[PDB]
């Protein structure tokens, strides 16, 4: 039930401002706080605000780097991180908790510090029990989200982890396995989206 | 700052089994402790509160217990869509601090890969490069050997790997091996071949095709 500010590319000094906010109620009167996921997969508390007593509670390791506040009116939580350096290039999350009952985290915010320039991918057909796929090569930053027939298409689908190629672009490929019989009978789209640079590309997968 | 460390950092175990991740704190800190699971591509779940009290809906074959400094997270009947990594975390004092982590594979019976091999789309070439990819699918364990050979020649410098996490369904891994070439490069030679060598195949297998045809 959490929506999160898009996937960002930010220039190592400059700044960011990330938003979070519920969609059929307000976070703003449970508390909330922003967890921090880095090299590999590793988590850090970076701070929280408490709906019932005023004053953002800080991790000091961040201290000077995060800033967090709310605005009660519109339901939506920001977290501010300032000059930012490549140690500050993780998946962002903010979670929402009230005492002993929930405590759901956000779905998470990329963020890639970095001078470059976002570039969409180039999205090729990998042409085809068959499997078949779709190369999806040249982006950047991360991440990107393939899926299959528009969500329809989601048993033996295996989307790889990107790979940093030496140009320094990312590339990965999405494939799925079909019955052989189904080659002439089904179609087969991949559409993928990055949203970073407003690139999102339907690509047909058909017999060459 | 409290420190929460975690053991073992990796763990194999079959289906059914029962196995117990554990957490030392620096500082007595009561039973402020909570565990997470998080699975390939998904945010944290919480499944534990004040270290033995579940959270609705998370399975009784979830249980955490200790206290003081000593935690245990104990899974009883561990299932394939068990396969993920696993943390402890101290909120009895600020800052509110995780422990490593916890990474929970899940061991079966050998499988062989599934090879395919896909030529570089016509649509490609015309841009200046050539991708010839390589599939194993369905396999383990992780652990494979992949050779690229062109007309015959044994290729190394110019491919790339990349391995999924462990399926949460059937607890197999697929990996996909990238060949990278100039569309001249491409065009040279004619025979494209990978050679796939796993533990589950008594003798390496070849999928091949050549260019043009
Ligand atoms: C969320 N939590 C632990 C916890 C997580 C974050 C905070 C926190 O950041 N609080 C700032 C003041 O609101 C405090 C406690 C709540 C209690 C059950 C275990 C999970």
């Amino acid at each position: 039930q959490l929506l999160e500010s898009g996937p960002e590319l930010v220039e190592p000094g400059a700044s960011v401002k990330v938003s979070c906010k519920a969609s059929a109620y307000s976070i703003t009167d449970f508390n909330i706080y922003w967890v921090k996921q880095s090299h590999g997969k590793n988590l850090e508390w970076i701070g929280g605000i408490d709906p019932h007593n005023g004053g953002p509670v800080y991790n000091q390791k961040f201290n000077g780097k995060a800033t967090l506040t709310v605005d009660k009116s519109s339901s939506t939580a920001f977290m501010h991180l300032n000059s930012l350096t490549s140690e500050d290039s993780a998946v962002y999350y903010c979670a929402i908790f009230y005492g002993n009952f929930f405590d759901y985290w956000g779905p998470g915010t990329t963020v890639t510090v970095s001078s470059a320039s976002t570039k969409g991918p180039s999205v090729f057909p990998l042409a085809p029990t068959a499997a078949l796929g779709c190369l999806v090569k040249d982006y950047f930053p991360e991440p990107v989200t393939v899926s299959w027939n528009s969500g329809a298409l989601t048993s033996g689908v295996h989307t790889f982890p990107a790979v940093l190629q030496s140009s320094g672009l990312y590339s990965l490929s999405s494939v799925v396995t079909v019955p052989s019989s189904s080659l002439g009978t089904q179609t087969y789209i991949c559409n993928v989206n990055h949203k970073p640079s407003n690139t999102k590309v339907d690509k047909k997968v058909e017999p060459k | 700052e409290l420190v929460m460390t975690q053991s073992p950092k990796f763990m194999s175990t079959s289906v059914g089994d029962r196995v117990s991740v554990t957490c030392k704190a620096s500082q007595n800190v009561g039973t402020h402790v909570a565990w997470y699971q998080q699975k390939p591509g998904q945010s944290p779940k919480t499944l534990i509160y004040s270290a033995s009290y579940r959270y609705s809906g998370v399975p009784d074959r979830f249980t955490g217990s200790g206290s003081g400094t000593d935690f245990t997270l104990t899974i009883r009947d561990v299932q394939s869509e068990d396969a993920a990594e696993y943390f402890c975390q101290q909120y009895n004092l600020f800052p509110v601090t995780f422990g490593g982590g916890t990474k929970l594979e899940i061991k079966r019976t050998v499988a062989a890969p599934s090879v395919f091999i896909f030529p570089p789309s016509d649509e490609q070439l015309k841009s200046g490069t050539a991708s010839v990819v390589c599939l194993l699918n369905n396999f383990y364990p992780r652990e494979a050997a992949v050779a690229w050979k062109v007309d015959n020649a044994l290729q190394s410098g110019n491919s790339q790997e990349s391995v999924t996490e462990q399926d949460s369904a059937d607890s197999t891994y697929s990996l996909s091996s990238t060949l990278t070439l100039s569309k001249a490069d491409y065009e040279k030679h004619k025979v494209y071949a990978c050679e796939v060598t796993h533990q589950g195949l008594s003798s390496p297998v070849t999928k091949s095709f050549n260019r043009g045809e």
